[PDB]
């Protein structure tokens, strides 16, 4: 939801995500920058970090 | 002959020009003098046409006058405007931020119908700003400009529109008065013909016909022959128009008591009276010239119209099928065409006069409402003119316009040409034009009617490529605003000396020839078939007598800045555009050197720009100096001229004027006396002539970069002075008051050692970042807040200007003092700085080479600048090459060998070119210049040096040596003299850096801009280009501990300065904001782990 | 002594591929402009007709390493669309070799 | 539809409120200017309006009054709360003091700039710089 | 059914407005001279119309 | 920190709001022209929304940065830094 | 246009062989930006 809420008709997204208690797991890198976290790529992913 | 102080500038031109370049900025002055009914314009108008030449203010004060309340008992009326003498001169206004204006007077009269009285007195309506001899209004110390504005002309405009579903061409209509009933007729998607009045719901069109008091019989009489009639005639509508009118009304103002009289009055008032219908004379004339209405008859008062509305539907119908002509029963015959939106017969020019007229109209409307109130509320016998007038609205409107309006622009005061183009600039964007919709490709393009009215080349390169042009040279403006270009009449095939200033509505109807169409003598042509233009810009090879008109010169369509580029026609429109737009951003230099190879339009461009100080009456120089000159005219008087030395322009550049005369020298009115910033003896000099080689050096002119010689840094050739104006204000506050003192809290004396006993630096000082220009003190006992020189500035002071409220100065409200320091820097050419010729050959210096290592001719002459080969052909700026060759010739003159006989290539050459000395200026006009054959046999002559040798071949090339290796160069190399410019794109104004400085306080981000010690923007594309690598710690950095993280940044700085290893980020501020903004919506974002 | 071996990133807007950003080792030149190797002027679409450039300093050691290794100018020779070199002789070098 | 929605809850005490959250002030720009003129936006008079209506209700229940007007004022309070959360869902929305509507919390994350369509627009960083460029032919790629 | 089309067109407008906001602006350019740019020749709404 | 792994979103039972907040709001007075100071127990207030300037009270008792974390029994605000006015919300509680 | 430009940048263009060479120039100097815009659009999508 962090990513699709960077897209349009957000309120629908946030609503549908709240009811289900959606819990984004931060698998992408379109969102790990929003959080100021290390993208999972390169000198990111556990295998190297 | 033409100009007295004209340094001999030989001309390669062959044709005879029957028209001198009109006043290049006469449009502004003419429009103003029309706005104030000045006497010169009076004689102009009377000598030509009308004999009751109303002004532009009187029109306003009259269309309004008389004025009365609804009861009509008491009325009022203005008349007889009039102007006083200015309160202050120009520089006298600059030196103290005053304004250039003149007291304005009036002569109003009050009357009462029951008493039949008259009280006529003269009133005062404030201080009216005024125009100088240049064309610039001054506004609060600054020199300003009010540019023109392209707009559509009021009048019928038709346009076919294809329904994207059913591809059936259906025409339309639109009556577009200056204001009032906004309307559009059309052929509806059905055979019927509906209307749309007030830009609203549609209705039949026969409805409005029988609304005016008409019947179906007369309709089917004057027109009943098109099918569309029946469709809209078969409505089975009540022939007595009593409801459909009321229906229209109830659509206008739903909720009205119904009455036939109501709709009658509404229709006769909103479409046929000045209340909400006025086709200003331009529009009534656009509707007269079309439809052939009231032919050969005055146009004063027919704005409202009952017949200009009826023939429009006839035009529309007869155009439906395509009836290719019309005739009003009493008018003239005109064709049935469609109307383009860009065609200048349909566009027009809101000159400054008209803008000011309109703002004054608005102010007077506000005053009108004020006096309406005061007059239907106040008791008679106590109100007379001085009591029935509140002026503040008028002054406030004028000042609002001159301050805010995007047309009231600062003067582009880099160099005379910049300012002279800011005038004559046609701006299709502003209040009243287009800003959002047509910013496409239908107005940002060229049109065949731009020939002699706008330069298709000169147009800014920023967001306004096409919305901003530049009026041409041989052009003027109709009183109506329609642009006009001259044309030589021609009949039977013999040209004439007559000249007619035509507009596109009078040129598309005819056949115009070309300038170079040769003529043997007496006016007769030379061929039987020539080239011509036509209606739709369709050039043609056609007969020699069919023609009806003829051009007046080449360079008729080009602007000024484009008429100064030699060998232009050998370039490409894009590079000439670049050159035009790169002469305006050229900085004045200490010594201005005239252009060796130039174009004739280089003297007028400085005579007609207001940066040369000329005489006014033939006489004798009596006293000379650097600042002041004292003439002794031959009439008995003594004119005194004052030169402005070291005056900061509106962009940072200097304005040093220097005199070109001595004592006793005779002069002649119009003869230059003192040069300006960028002039030498009276002709525009923006840059310098430089010895040029064209060759790839050892990798320093790579990719448009270029090289120079340290000589241009020793002899101060491309040196330029730049002046900066810093200032502060002393005012009051809560904790007391602000003061300007030398007493500074708890500092050393090294700082103050440059200041004086008052707080301001001693003139002649040498300052730099960290230097106190003026010592101010702010309470709380006090605060250390003085003025200080920013980062990157330095130089010597010139002037300290202190304006004090204690000594009667019109300072602001919350102010006690105003302090302005001027500093100056003598900047030299350096790596990174920008250079450019006149053909878009631009480049940033990449090296500056010791003269001892520059390729030198056998005579030792060390080449100054070195260009590159790989930039000329792939860009089509070959003109410089020619500019190069001719230059060399103009430097080492020639003597054609006529001893035998004038070679065939020197046949067309005119005399005075068969010989010339060394360092001799030249002039190769744009489209009548030195062809390639009169130049590829001129290089031959190329007089030798003192030692008898020619340092150049018959091809333009020399055999250069190398300064490093010593060995010669194998092949011959090009060499010459090219005229380059220095631009305002200096590194010292472009470099910028930051480690830790000021932040936003709102988003908690480093600020943006060198102006405020800002930071660089790491957008999204960069985020991507990083992710693609696999860099995730660098991105974390550039997003957390460099922009937002409020503790991370400081902990990082501190760890660094301590040597420690820096920590990891925390949580940014943007995410925090996101979370405490979501929580506002009652959404619980609960992090996990 | 505080600038040796410490790399810096160079960007030119617009940025249209990972080679629009590159790490260089800085030397010191008395001036106000930023020199630049003439082979990378393709990656950047940079010509010296008055263009500009932007610098960025890495601070952490991870970032210094990423510059030295992933984003250096000598380790980045080939365009990641075709495998064809992108820093090679273009205009005058070609004519000289020819 | 029923199944998706209900199974979503497979607690639903969120569709109605007897309390409300109020953001912190720094995120609502209302400052002063030299002279006595404010610098204010269209996202902060809404809490004031809602408190005004909750007050109009605070003296209409215990003070004693008929259910009719209490309930009408409750409807009005709800219509005013709808302005805090995206006023613009009833056609003509709440209009600002001068002429134009208000900016609501759902605008921060929905429209032109927002905070979701803006937290990726980039940044403005420290330890950086800008300058023109020239050609170093005497230089190695690194 | 004129309910969906509204949200469709508005989402497309917003996507194109983001596209435009994504490109560099004149306050951030690193070019020779200020030239023409997407943000002043076409609007998000036409940049949407011309992809449908 | 920034060891996060998941962001569970959902609705907030009205008590959660009360928990988020440090105080309520009871005064519909955004600011008073005078004093250049927002009202008390109102909007843009100074009781829940942090000490305005720096470790500051509205009374003027403990402006001493020496101490820290003391609420004022005359004006009710805690002297803390980082402009805590930004991370502080309040619960309106109607009926 | 069926009226070509029979003159080069060396032989020297005439006037009317030079007033028809501008149209396309301005057209292109405006089209460049729209091209960049459509490119940015495609790219942002492919990255999405
Ligand atoms: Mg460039
Ligand atoms: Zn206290």
């Amino acid at each position: 939801w962090l990513s699709a809420a960077s897209f349009q008709e957000t309120t629908r997204v946030l609503t549908d995500a709240a009811i289900n208690c959606r819990s984004d797991k931060l698998n992408g890198l379109k969102e790990n920058v929003i959080i100021g976290k290390l993208i999972p790529a390169g000198t990111g992913i556990s295998r190297y970090r | 002959n033409s100009v007295p102080g004209a340094p001999n500038r030989v001309s390669f031109a062959k044709l005879r020009e029957p028209l001198e370049v009109p006043g290049l900025l006469d449009v502004q002055t003419d429009s103003f003098e029309w706005l104030v009914g000045s006497d010169r314009w009076r004689q102009a108008a009377i000598d030509r046409g009308e004999e009751n030449p109303v002004g532009g203010l009187e029109e306003v004060l009259a269309e309004l006058s008389p004025i009365e309340d609804f009861s009509g008992s008491m009325s009022l009326s203005f008349s007889d405007p009039r102007f006083d003498e200015v309160k202050a001169s120009v520089d006298e206004c600059k030196d103290k931020d005053m304004t250039y204006a003149a007291p304005l007077f009036v002569t109003a009269e009050f009357i009462n119908n029951n008493t039949g009285e008259i009280k006529s007195q003269t009133v005062f309506m404030g201080d009216f700003p005024m125009m100088t001899e240049k064309g610039t209004f001054i506004i609060n110390g600054t020199e300003r400009v009010v540019v023109s504005q392209l707009v559509r002309s009021p009048g019928v405009y038709f346009d076919e529109t294809i329904d994207k579903s059913t591809e059936k061409t259906l025409h339309s209509v639109k009556v577009i008065p200056g204001r009032g009933a906004w309307l559009e007729f059309d052929v509806d998607k059905r055979d019927t013909v509906g209307v749309r009045i007030d830009r609203k719901r549609r209705q039949p069109v026969t409805v409005l016909l029988k609304a005016l008091g008409w019947t179906n019989e007369q309709i089917v009489e004057r027109f009943g022959f098109s099918e569309i009639m029946m469709g809209t005639l078969e409505k089975d509508t009540t022939s007595g128009t009593d409801e459909a009118l009321l229906d229209i009304y109830r659509k206008l103002r739903p909720g009205e008591p119904p009455t036939k009289e109501s709709a009658q009055t509404l229709l006769e008032n909103l479409f046929f009276k000045e209340k909400r219908y006025d086709l200003a004379r331009v529009g009534r004339y656009k509707v007269n010239k079309k439809l052939g209405l009231n032919a050969g008859k005055p146009i004063t008062s027919s704005t409202l119209t009952e017949e200009d509305v009826v023939a429009t539907i006839e035009y529309l119908v007869r155009l439906h099928e395509g009836q290719t002509s019309m005739t009003v029963p009493g008018g003239v015959e005109v064709p049935v065409e469609v109307d383009d939106i860009d065609h200048f017969g349909n566009r027009r020019l809101r000159t400054v006069g008209e803008l000011i007229q309109n703002q004054i109209r608005v102010g007077l409307s506000r005053m009108e409402r004020v006096v309406r109130e005061r007059m239907t509320t106040q008791d008679v016998e106590a109100i007379t003119p001085q009591t029935l007038i509140n002026i503040r609205p008028v002054v406030a409107a004028i000042k609002e316009f001159f301050g805010t309006s995007q047309l009231s622009q600062f003067m582009d005061q880099n160099n005379p040409l910049s300012g002279l183009t800011h005038k004559r600039r046609l701006s299709a964007l502003g209040p009243g034009g287009l800003s959002r919709e047509r910013a496409g490709l239908e107005v940002r393009d060229v049109h065949p009617s731009h020939y002699g009215r706008m330069c298709p080349i000169e147009t800014p390169e920023g967001p306004n490529i096409g919305l901003i042009g530049s009026l041409s040279v041989y052009a003027r403006v109709n009183p109506f605003g329609f642009i006009e270009t001259p044309y030589r009449k021609v009949e039977n095939g013999v040209v004439t000396d007559q000249i007619d200033y035509l507009t596109a509505d009078e040129e598309d109807r005819h056949v115009v020839a070309q300038a170079n169409s040769p003529t043997d003598e007496n006016g007769r042509f030379t061929e039987d078939r020539v080239m011509v233009r036509k209606k739709g810009g369709e050039v043609e090879f056609v007969s020699a007598d069919q023609v009806d008109y003829m051009d007046v010169s080449p360079r008729q369509m080009v602007s000024v800045a484009t008429a100064m580029i030699p060998f232009l026609e050998h370039d490409d429109a894009n590079r000439a555009l670049m050159g035009a737009n790169m002469q305006r951003q050229a900085v004045p230099l200490v010594r201005s050197e005239a252009p060796l190879v130039g174009t004739g339009m280089e003297l007028r461009a400085a005579i007609d720009a207001g940066d040369v100080v000329v005489a006014d009456k033939t006489g004798v120089i009596e006293e000379v100096s650097a600042d002041y000159i004292t003439v002794m005219a031959d009439d008995g008087t003594r004119q005194s001229y004052r030169l402005r030395k070291f005056a900061r322009s509106n962009h940072g550049t200097c304005a040093n004027q220097r005199p070109i005369v001595d004592a006793g020298q005779r002069v002649e009115a119009g003869q230059v006396i003192a040069d300006g910033p960028c002039t030498q003896n009276g002709e525009m000099a923006l840059g310098k002539n430089l010895l040029v080689a064209i060759m790839p050096w050892e990798g320093h002119n790579y990719e448009d970069a270029i090289i120079l010689s340290n000589r241009l840094v020793e002899e101060d050739v491309l040196t330029s002075i730049h002046i900066e104006e810093h200032e502060i204000d002393a005012r009051d506050t809560k904790l007391g008051a602000e003061e300007i003192t030398r007493d500074i809290p708890n500092v050393s004396d090294e700082v103050l050692a440059d200041l004086d006993e008052r707080g301001i630096v001693r003139i002649g000082a040498e300052v730099r970042d960290g230097d106190i220009l003026v010592g101010k003190v702010t309470p709380k006992e006090v605060r250390d807040t003085s003025l200080k020189v920013p980062h990157g500035e330095s130089g010597k002071v010139i002037g300290i200007r202190v304006f004090s409220r204690e000594d009667d100065d019109e300072l602001p409200a919350g102010v006690n003092e105003l302090v302005r320091v001027y500093v100056a820097q003598k900047r030299k050419i350096s790596d990174g700085d920008k250079l450019a010729g006149r053909h878009g050959n631009k480049g940033v210096i990449g090296k500056i080479l010791p003269v001892e290592d520059m390729p030198f001719l056998p005579d030792g002459t060390p080449v100054d600048i070195i260009l590159n080969t790989h930039g000329v052909p792939r860009r089509m700026n070959i003109g410089q090459i020619l500019e190069t060759h001719l230059g060399w010739v103009a430097k080492a003159g020639w003597n054609i060998d006529v001893a035998a006989g004038v070679p065939d290539w020197a046949s067309k050459l005119p005399e005075e070119l068969y010989s010339a000395p060394a360092d001799s200026t030249v002039a190769t006009p744009v489209f009548d210049g030195a062809q390639e054959g009169e130049l590829a046999g001129l290089l031959g002559s190329t007089l030798p040096n003192r030692d008898g040798e020619v340092m150049v071949d018959a091809d333009g090339k020399s055999t250069l040596f190398d300064g490093r290796s010593g060995e010669p160069f194998p092949y011959p190399v090009t060499v010459g003299y090219m005229y380059i410019l220095k631009l305002h794109h200096l590194v010292d104004d472009k470099i910028h850096a930051r480690s830790t400085g000021p932040y936003s306080m709102i988003t908690q981000q480093p600020l943006g801009g060198k102006a405020q010690f800002g930071g660089q923007r790491f957008g999204e594309m960069e985020c991507w280009a990083m992710q693609a690598y696999g860099a995730a710690y660098t991105l974390q950095e550039l997003l957390t501990i460099k922009s937002d993280d409020t503790v991370g940044r400081v902990k990082v700085y501190e760890a660094i300065v301590k040597g420690e290893n820096i920590p990891e980020p925390g949580i940014p501020e943007s995410f925090k904001v996101l979370l405490k903004e979501l929580q506002s919506l009652c959404l619980n974002v609960e992090v996990l782990s | 002594e505080v600038i040796a071996e410490h790399p810096v990133l160079l960007n030119r807007a617009p940025t249209l591929h990972r080679l629009g950003i590159q790490a260089f080792e800085p030397q010191l030149v008395e001036g106000k402009a930023i020199q630049l190797h003439p082979l990378v002027c393709e990656a950047f679409n940079a010509d010296f007709d008055g263009d500009q450039m932007a610098v960025h300093l890495p601070l952490s050691a991870e970032a210094q390493a990423e510059a030295r290794i992933l984003m250096l100018s000598s380790n980045n020779i080939l365009s990641p669309a075709s495998g064809k070199p992108l820093a090679m002789p273009r205009l005058d070098m070609v004519t000289g070799l020819y | 539809k029923r199944l998706k929605v209900v199974a979503a809850f497979q607690s639903p005490m969120g569709m109605v409120l007897d309390a409300v959250p109020v953001i912190p002030p720094e995120l609502r720009p209302m400052v002063q200017l030299d002279g006595g003129r404010f610098a204010t936006s269209d996202l902060n008079d809404l809490y004031r309006r809602v408190i005004n209506r909750n007050n109009r209700l605070k003296r209409l229940i215990d003070l004693g009054a008929p259910e009719i007007i209490v309930n009408n004022e409750k409807r009005m309070l709800q219509e005013s709360v709808d302005a805090l959360f995206d006023n613009g869902r009833r056609g003509r929305p709440v209009t600002g003091p001068g002429n134009r509507p208000l900016k609501s919390l759902s605008d921060l994350l929905k429209g032109k700039q927002g905070r979701f369509r803006q937290n990726l627009l980039g940044k403005r960083v420290d330890y950086s710089g800008r300058s023109v460029i020239v050609v170093g032919p005497q230089l190695k790629l690194h | 059914a004129d309910e969906a089309a509204e949200r469709e067109r508005r989402e497309e407008e917003a996507y194109a407005a983001g596209v435009l906001d994504l490109m560099v602006d004149r306050e951030d350019l690193m070019d020779d001279e200020d030239h023409l740019l997407a943000q002043d020749l076409i609007d998000a709404e036409e940049l949407a119309d011309r992809f449908k | 920190v920034n060891f996060f792994d998941e962001l569970r979103i959902g609705l907030a039972t009205a008590d959660d709001i009360r928990n988020w907040s440090y105080g309520e709001v009871k005064k519909p007075e955004t600011i008073n022209y005078r004093t250049l100071k927002p009202e008390k127990d109102g909007l843009f207030c100074e009781k829940i929304f942090g000490p305005t300037r720096d470790w500051e009270c509205y009374c003027g008792k403990y402006k001493r940065v020496r101490f820290k974390g003391i609420i004022c029994e005359r004006c009710g605000v805690e002297v803390t830094r980082a402009k805590v006015r930004r991370e502080r919300m309040g619960h309106i509680e109607l009926a | 246009i069926p009226r070509p430009i029979k003159s080069s940048f060396r032989e020297g263009l005439t006037v009317l062989e030079y007033f028809i060479n501008t149209h396309g120039a301005r057209k292109g100097l405006a089209d460049t930006a729209l091209r960049t815009a459509d490119s940015g659009y495609l790219t942002r999508r492919l990255v999405d």
